[PDB]
RNA sequence: AGCCAGGAUGUUGGCUUAGAAGCAGCCAUCAUUUAAAGAAAGCGUAAUAGCUCACUGGUCGAGUCGGCCUGCGCGGAAGAU
């Protein structure tokens, strides 16, 4: 059971989707059922030393944002080119 | 026994101490008397049997007259006048042709058990059974 | 001795040294294997 | 070296003879040779069979692994290199004079015989331990002292 | 990491070769005594022999290994008043 943590995007966009990459987090977003799609960031070390593994993806996640647990499943994730990091992530309401 | 010298084993004649062709001077040269080997070696081989090779280990320092020692007979050629087809294989070893037999590779072993370090006489058997399957020798238990 | 752009542990033997700023190969074993960087 | 399902076997087997056991004696084998551990396999295999073991097993989680349950005293006897010579059925019928005797010929050496826990004592090399079923010498003084 | 030991058996695997015994190759790459010991990684040889190495047991008694991300530096770097 991997337990991401993250937290609620205050600005959004393309310069501040640059400035977290910047600064060792990376933009994600939420989206499934009757609820609205909930963008939030995440701390990039942590999550890519997890997504290394291959149950990541397979398996039901759990983030917790404001101290809530959304249980999720990563559907798609994007990548950068040429480097082992993210750009960005789409999760799965679950 | 502590301590060793020095020591040439060669599978030699008993029948009779006197080979010119296979050993002759060549197994006792280098201090070694080859007059000693026909007077005592000989002495102790009229009481057990005579004949088969019987390597033997000879005790020259410097001193002109040495120690002639007995030994023990091959466990590997214990399965071809004690079990079956002496050469073992006949052919490369790739198809198992070999055979030997279940009430023997027990007594065999018992009468090389003063070069075994099994503590137990069933424990010496256990490692027949490999020599026993060089080539894959398979028994009939 | 090799002097090269590209030094390298060319067996077990050769070790690695950097003396007064230059990179060399310097091997117990085989005298062929010892190099300098340049 | 396995996980730790393989180093308690050779605790298992070291508790076993050490509380299990006898008289056992030490062989400290800093050298150890093909012949020395052969002369003591003929010598322990007079005891009855397979039963007075000899490994080299010097190590604090061990041989002093199994220190604890019985032979509490082998503490000072886990340095360097000590084989402990655990017995098995009878008693201390002569692996120390044996050991002795072996020790003196210059294999290897033996900790200057540091001894196992059998007495209230350390080091201390005694004979009284040989003769324990011979029961015919109080036959041969009976038909000498008749006469007169 | 050094330091002290072993580094065996069937076995010198067979061939083709001149000879081939770990080490010319070509091919199989197996089993035994098991703490562990490659039908052998290098040296060595007429070829054996011999000398190492792999792994492993002892001593010792705290950290150690080599990848990733990035900062700054090193070499690569020879021209004519």
């Amino acid at each position: 059971m991997f337990t991401i943590n993250a937290e609620v995007r205050k600005e959004q966009g393309k310069g501040a989707s640059r400035r977290l990459r910047a600064a060792n987090k990376f933009p994600a977003i939420i989206y499934g059922g009757k609820e609205a799609p909930l963008a939030i960031e995440l701390d990039h070390d942590k999550v890519m030393n997890m997504q290394a593994k291959a149950e990541f993806y397979s398996e039901v996640l759990t983030i917790v944002v404001d101290g809530k647990e959304i249980k999720v499943k990563a559907q798609d994730v994007q990548r950068h080119p040429y480097k082992p990091k993210l750009q960005h992530i789409d999760f799965v309401r679950a | 026994a502590k301590k060793v010298q020095a020591y040439v084993k060669l599978q030699v004649a008993a029948g009779m101490a006197n080979p010119s062709p296979p050993v002759g001077p060549a197994l006792g040269q280098q201090g070694v008397n080859i007059m000693e080997f026909c007077k005592a070696f000989n002495a102790k081989t009229d009481s057990i049997e005579k004949g088969l090779p019987i390597p033997v280990v000879i005790t020259v320092y410097a001193d002109r007259s040495f120690t002639f020692v007995t030994k023990t007979p091959p466990a590997a050629v214990l399965l071809k006048k004690a079990a079956g087809i002496k050469s073992g294989s006949g052919k490369p070893n790739k198809d198992k042709v070999g055979k030997i037999s279940r009430a023997q590779l027990q007594e065999i072993a018992q009468t090389k058990a003063a070069d075994m370090t099994g503590a137990d006489i069933e424990a010496m058997t256990r490692s027949i059974e490999g020599t026993a399957r060089s080539m894959g020798l398979v028994v009939e238990d | 001795m090799k002097v090269r752009a590209s030094v390298k542990k060319l067996c077990r033997n050769c070790k690695i040294v950097k003396r007064d700023g230059v990179i060399r190969v310097i091997c117990s074993a085989e005298p062929k294997h010892k190099q300098r960087q340049g | 070296m396995a996980l730790n399902l393989q180093d308690k076997q050779a605790i298992v087997a070291e508790v076993s003879e050490v509380a299990k056991g006898a008289l056992s004696a030490v062989v400290a084998d800093s050298r150890g040779v093909t012949v020395d551990k052969m002369t003591e396999l003929r010598k322990a295999g007079r005891e009855a069979g397979v039963y007075m073991r000899v490994v080299r097993n010097t190590l604090l989680r061990r041989a002093v692994e199994g220190t604890p349950f019985e032979c509490l005293k082998d503490a000072f006897v886990g340095p360097t290199l000590i084989a402990y010579s655990m017995e098995h059925p009878g008693a201390a019928a002569r692996l120390f004079k044996e050991f002795a005797k072996a020790n003196a010929k210059f294999e290897v050496k033996a900790a200057a015989f540091e001894g196992e826990l059998i007495p209230a004592s350390q080091i201390d090399r005694l004979a009284t331990l040989p003769t324990y079923e011979e029961a015919i010498a109080r036959l041969m003084a009976t038909m000498k002292e008749a006469s007169a």
